[PDB]
DNA sequence: TCATGTACGGTTAATAACCGTACATTT
DNA sequence: AAATGTACGGTTATTAACCGTACATGA
């Protein structure tokens, strides 16, 4: 627990999470890490995750079992990287 | 002398003044990437000059992702990537999108990792990577499109 | 409407990451991320817990009816 | 000299060698009655005797409830009711059942209140309370038995 | 807060509390009472909520509109009350 | 397996009323209610933490992957 | 100028975890 | 005798919530 994070808020935000802390039997500290931690989850979740539909799913199954040779522009992007 | 490399702990580059034309990409930035917001899920590369201190005009974000039936296989998916004013229309961005494949290649020899996944925000998003041979997906997964790891494994095979 | 408040958390180095870069994600600040995800977290339980007391205080009127000496 | 009354505070009854001929029954006595584990759901009334510190010979317990159509209706569950032996088979039982519906039949001049459930553990129980006149209900209510409280208006405004 | 709830319990059962609250960034009193509570309050619930199906839902409702007469052995029990 | 061990807590009324009457609804002493009701969330919050720890742990191989100067 | 996001460290009042203690059953 | 459920109070080491402080940016 060697890390921190300084926020500034409103009179409002401030309150309420006082007063939501108190209810769920909780401090400051742990109801606000653990708001922003799981929701923090929840972002990074839906950003590794991709639910495809069957339509989508089978036109990368037909990329991946059938690959497409690079065209002339991607080629000539990798010629000036190397 | 622009030379492509990865984003490592120190971030020590300049990048007073930068500007891609969209500000979301420049405030992620200098509020994220300048902070080392980064290296457990985001990975980033910098396209960087040879100055005495290194310029920073351009940069990716990659982080490891899986697509799913809804069974499960991994990818790689390209989040954000921006190229300065200074530099655009010079073919850095194609550039940028050939490295990060390079990266994707070099990631499938030690893990399975079926090909690359990049989301189209807008429309000129959508046309830049359609243009590269990527495949967009539907409905959905309209603003998803893919490139598949064989394919990259032909391009820099070939070349 | 001033932000005069303050609010200091000491957290491990995992929770701090994992926040951070949902705030890149996002792209937000790590202060809107982390208000905003405590506020309407906070929002929700007081909504709930107001609805429990009038809830139980409704309970505690056939308490009441049904205690006879 | 039997008397029914409600168990207050202070719980000063002579349990000693209380049985009912269920030991959950007894037990529920010995560790939560005497504790005070009631006054917000459970309230419990208590057969006691006349003598110079009163014993306990029967006891139940009265909860708030409601039915539902799964609109929602609010009633009364007598919930558990035991007799010590030294007392039974001379109708006490029966008796804090009227006891019972009469604390509801109170209740129900001062809150909506349409009626008694209990809960008949065994089918015992279950010709316990349908030879009261209670009705007992189907399939997944098939072990409760409700009495309405119109019923019970009729037999005390009767007597 | 000036009530108090005093355990034992094996060491099976305390250890596995202690590490389920430092994973979820809570003392041990916390853990424990909200666990503890939260069970309370399912338990409380289902003892007052009776959900009818649609057969029992009508047998109330018929004994609503229209109430039996209370039958000999209740009257005789009311008798002995009064 | 003895019972060796103590834990203490100090709770409001209403959480020690509500606690001590849902024990004398399930006719469970206030120990087993309240070891029981924590130590199955216990064990609940010990197997999803430790799916979670693997399923980082496998993310990271990908992230490792990509981690290339 | 002022509001703001990010950042570091000290002070103090509050208390979690513990331990001893006690008593009445139950084995 | 030993285990156990319930019950009360003191001790101590930990830390949450403030507060001062700092700097750089944008209104």
């Amino acid at each position: 627990k060697k890390q921190r994070i300084d926020l500034r808020l409103t009179d409002d935000d401030k309150s309420i999470i006082e007063e939501a802390a108190a209810i769920s039997n909780q401090t400051i500290t742990q109801f606000v890490v653990a708001s922003a931690s799981e929701r923090a989850a929840e972002v990074i979740e839906q950003h590794r995750r991709m639910v495809l539909n069957e339509q989508s799913w089978s036109l990368v199954m037909e990329a991946i079992t059938q690959p497409p040779a690079p065209n002339d522009r991607l080629k000539r992007a990798a010629k000036r990287l190397q | 002398q622009l030379t492509i490399e990865m984003i490592a702990d120190a971030f020590s580059y300049d990048i007073t003044g930068f500007d891609c034309g969209e500000e979301a990409l420049n405030t992620f930035l200098k509020e994220h990437l300048k902070r080392q917001h980064d290296g457990q899920i985001l990975r980033g590369y910098a396209l960087v000059s040879g100055d005495t201190v290194p310029r920073l005009l351009g940069y990716y974000t990659l982080s490891g992702s899986c697509f799913e039936r809804g069974q499960n296989a991994p990818s790689v998916t390209l989040g954000r990537l921006a190229i300065d004013k200074s530099v655009q229309g010079q073919g850095w961005g194609e550039m940028l999108v050939a490295h990060v494949m390079r990266v994707v290649w070099g990631a499938s020899k030690a893990v399975g990792i079926y090909g690359l996944f990049v989301e189209a925000l807008n429309e000129k998003a959508k046309a830049f990577y359609l243009r590269l041979g990527f495949i967009q997906l539907v409905d959905e997964n309209s603003n998803l499109l893919f490139y598949p790891t064989k394919s990259i494994e032909q391009l820099f095979t070939d070349d």
